RNA sequence: AGGACCGAACCGACUAAUGUCGAAAAAUUAGCGGAUGACUUGUGGCUGGGGGUGAAAGGCCAAUCAAACCGGGAGAUAGCU
RNA sequence: GCUCGCCGGAAGACCAAGGGUUCCUGUCCAACGUUAAUCGGGGCAGGGUGAGUCGACCCCUAAGGCGAGGCCGAAAGGCGUAGUCGAUGGGAAACAGGUUAAUAUUCCUGUACUUGGUGUUACUGCGAAGGGGGGACGGAGAAGGCUAUGUUGGCCGGGCGACGGUUGUCCCGGUUUAAGCGUGUAGGCUGGUUUUCCAGGCAAAUCCGGAAAAUCAAGGCUGAGGCGUGAUGACGAGGCACUACGGUGCUGAAGCAACAAAUGCCCUGCUUCCAGGAAAAGCCUCUAAGCAUCAGGUAACAUCAAAUCGUACCCCAAACCGACACAGGUGGUCAGGUAGAGAAUACCAAGGCGCUUGAGAGAACUCGGGUGAAGGAACUAGGCAAAAUGGUGCCGUAACUUCGGGAGAAGGCACGCUGAUAUGUAGGUGAGGUCCCUCGCGGAUGGAGCUGAAAUCAGUCGAAGAUACCAGCUGGCUGCAACUGUUUAUUAAAAACACAGCACUGUGCAAACACGAAAGUGGACGUAUACGGUGUGACGCCUGCCCGGUGCCGGGAGGUUAAU
């Protein structure tokens, strides 16, 4: 029973991209951002809650960010969680 | 088992192939079936010990019963293997009880023998032992050193040994090298001799074979540079020094053996 | 000509891994001479 | 059957020719030897300095080996520049 | 965009390993790029990397490491026992198609399947750090069958030819479909099956082992392939409509037969050979303790799950390696069509590329090439190179000898192409029909067609038909060393090395010895037909003396002399 205290944090955000808004036509998939842990499983009941609704399944993923340098100094961006997150048929807000 | 191999190679020449057409071709048994390592020569420290040492097939094991210890109940052979863990050849019988084991051979062993071990063995060889009650001044083979050691003597092709004395609790035994030593009657024995003795018929003459019989080359030693080895220098082909150990020690005849942990038993030194 | 250096990330750490050191006394006398001199890096398996 | 032959790949380095500030801190061009076996190459693992291993040449050991590299002694010492 | 050139057992496609964002979008040209730059692995920004099934992780070990105990050791600590992890190995199962600029067996469609869990059901002896089995293994050959694959026809659909001809032996393309499922084959192995009993499998066995007795010849097990299903689906030339001049949407015909046949599969097969050829888990049996009413297991149903982590992209390489976008090196997977013995040799296919300065000019000298009169090695240290030869099939072919070889000895023959033989023959293949049988994916049958040498003979062009490439010079005398082998990563490849046997020697196991501060290593899981060391080198003939010296093996009478 994945606690709502965990659970309301996993989530990071809903992202934006043609990819994202393709999927989200034909095949009613939602397209977001989420944590490092971010569990298929914990990602299905997170947003399932959260929006109360009824999840298919997800796909997970793990982004690289780009080494770009600020400047002169150089960094890269900590990783994040995206995921192919869908329902049989579901209202998107 | 011999036959010259025809010299249709510049390498097949000398060869001398061994063909007992009596080994059976095929798998050997699975309970004697044992993991095996190629050492090479080295240590647990892993540092090459012996040298010339590596390479070699792959080859199973064998674990030999060297006890036999099995009395009052018979066995049966059933088949002569070959074994490149021996020189010897590897023989299954099959107990009265039906548990399996191979082992050594006497010369005439063949497949259709039935024997066992025991003080009362009959006298028929492969059978064996103690010579507390085996009768003296004959030639046997297979022998212990101790009292249930295993036997670790006449092991080997053709090997055997006859009896020359039985000292009272003690016999002296005529090593098939030339030293006789008392060892315990109660130390037992196999009755009779080894077969396959034709081994040194083989003269492996490729260099393939001692290659895939595991040799390492072993060097002429003062053809090597001075730099490491005892013998060495020579602007060529030179020696005018002594035969010594590849660590020093005088070779072509240096007596070096000290045991002294049994020495009495040494009745007369071999030659 | 095949030349010196050839890679294997696995072979890095079997090689001078943080475990590796850490294991051997004279590794855990490493870490504090480069701590010492204050590297960056430890050790190569970031 | 063959440590068989001819000769692909593969491994090797015999001859010459560039090329020797070169494209490469050893190449390629013309060739050339082996080409089922002492075959050969990955991946894994083992071996340590007056040590290792070496089908031996004093070879080879991170290009670097008649004693690896690196730290230290130690700013070694220098009737010599 | 056009034309041209180049590769293609790769300069193509896919991977590991490494790379660790470079890929694509958009955007700019400082610098980077060796010229210019509008282009980019270059600057900036955004994006994209989707797994119950593909790996990893995971279960197991493998050679290895580490190491409680311990043993050994100044302390470090050596070492191994229990253990315990450590892939290049083994272990449950996914695919076709579509899908984007950028991924995809993960997304869409459809069809699978596999592994636990959960319960419901009825059947109810199960269960194990342990028993056994299996997993399970070498090399060399050799088929055969099939198949991908490839060829032709049939088929469709397109078309009628830029200049002689070109409505047909016409021309151009296409002529498709997974897994699994059910089939169960060519094939391969296999005696089954029952009862009894037994010092065996560390107890225990009902199992493996064996013994017997019986008792019947069948079954079992394996195993590609092909066939039905799959798959009335989709794909699928093309057509059509729209245009973002880039793709959308719908329709989408035909989509079969035959041939040829793998370095692939049946193959862990078979058959032979000695050099004698992992393990353990996964799986199956078994029972101990224990409980066997419970539990647990049998299975039918139903249900659920099947974490993460990896996942783009690059790769014979501009991204890996060597300081460069590198003429050097880096394994694995695939493998077309043309002649061809052919994974090559040439030249194309899909593909891909045209190597990041270019352009003129045409002396020397180079550097690679080709070309050559007579001469034909006189050149040169040296016939170095170059040249010169080379193939196939047949004839014929020495010295010498370990009888094998040499010996592709040499030397010569001949070779295109068309026709006929014989409008394709030999051969291979096998249709239909005919039957035969326990009915099959059965068999004899017959040869339909089709594929298809080679030879002979005829005829004939050239100068030449091994026409190109590709593709040994050979002789003869010998020194060396028997050679296959090794060798100086980088100036040397042999005679140097090793090597087969041969001898010497040393050594009978807590063996010698080597490392080891010692434990304890390897030897050797061997027991002298064994191993060490040395010397030497196939083989055939043989291998003499000098024991003074110097070493070694022995003998001790006396001189000799430490420590006490």
């Amino acid at each position: 029973m994945i606690r709502e205290e965990r659970l309301l944090k996993v989530l990071r955000a809903p992202h934006v991209s043609e990819k994202a808004s393709t999927a989200m036509e034909k095949s009613n998939t939602i397209v977001l951002k989420v944590a490092k842990d971010a569990t298929k499983a914990e990602i299905k009941a997170a947003v399932q809650k959260l929006f109360e609704v009824e999840v298919e399944v997800v796909n997970t993923l793990v982004v690289k960010g780009k080494v770009k340098r600020h400047g002169q100094r150089i960094g890269r961006r900590s990783d994040w969680k995206k995921a192919y997150v869908t329902l049989k048929e579901g209202q998107n807000l | 088992a011999v036959v010259k191999c025809k010299p249709t190679s510049p390498g097949r020449r000398h060869v001398v192939k061994v063909v007992n057409p009596e080994l059976h071709k095929g798998k050997p048994f699975a309970p004697l079936l044992e993991k095996n390592s190629k050492s090479g020569g080295r240590n647990n420290n892993g540092r090459i010990t012996t040298r010339h040492i590596g390479g070699g097939h792959k080859q199973a094991y064998r674990i030999v019963d060297f006890k036999r210890n099995k009395d009052g109940i018979p066995a049966v052979v059933e088949r002569l293997e070959y074994d490149p863990n021996r020189s010897a050849n590897i023989a299954l019988v099959l107990y009265k009880d039906g548990e399996r084991r191979y082992i050594l051979a006497p010369k005439g062993l063949k497949a259709g023998d039935q024997i066992q071990s025991g003080v009362d063995a009959a006298i028929k060889p492969g059978n064996t032992l103690p010579m507390r009650n085996i009768p003296v001044g004959s030639t046997v083979h297979n022998v212990e050193m101790k009292p249930g050691k295993g036997g670790q003597l006449a092991r080997s092709a053709g090997t055997y040994v006859q009896i020359v004395a039985r000292d009272g609790a003690y016999v002296t035994l005529r090593l098939r090298s030339g030293e006789m030593r008392k060892v315990e009657a109660d130390c037992r024995a196999t009755l009779g001799e080894v077969g396959n003795a034709e081994h040194m018929l083989r003269v492996l003459g490729k260099a393939g074979a001692a290659r895939w019989r595991g040799v390492r080359p072993t060097v002429r030693g003062t053809a090597m540079n001075p730099v490491d080895h005892p013998h060495g220098g020579g602007e060529g082909r030179n020696f005018g020094k002594h035969p010594v150990t590849p660590w020093g020690v005088q070779t072509k005849g240096k007596k070096t053996r000290s045991n002294k942990r049994t020495d009495k038993f040494i009745v007369r030194r071999r030659s | 000509m095949k030349r010196t250096f050839q890679p294997s990330v696995l072979k890095r750490n079997r090689s001078h891994g943080f475990r590796a050191r850490m294991a051997t006394k004279n590794g855990r006398q490493v870490l504090a001479r480069r701590r010492a001199k204050g590297r960056a890096r430890l050790t190569v398996s970031k």
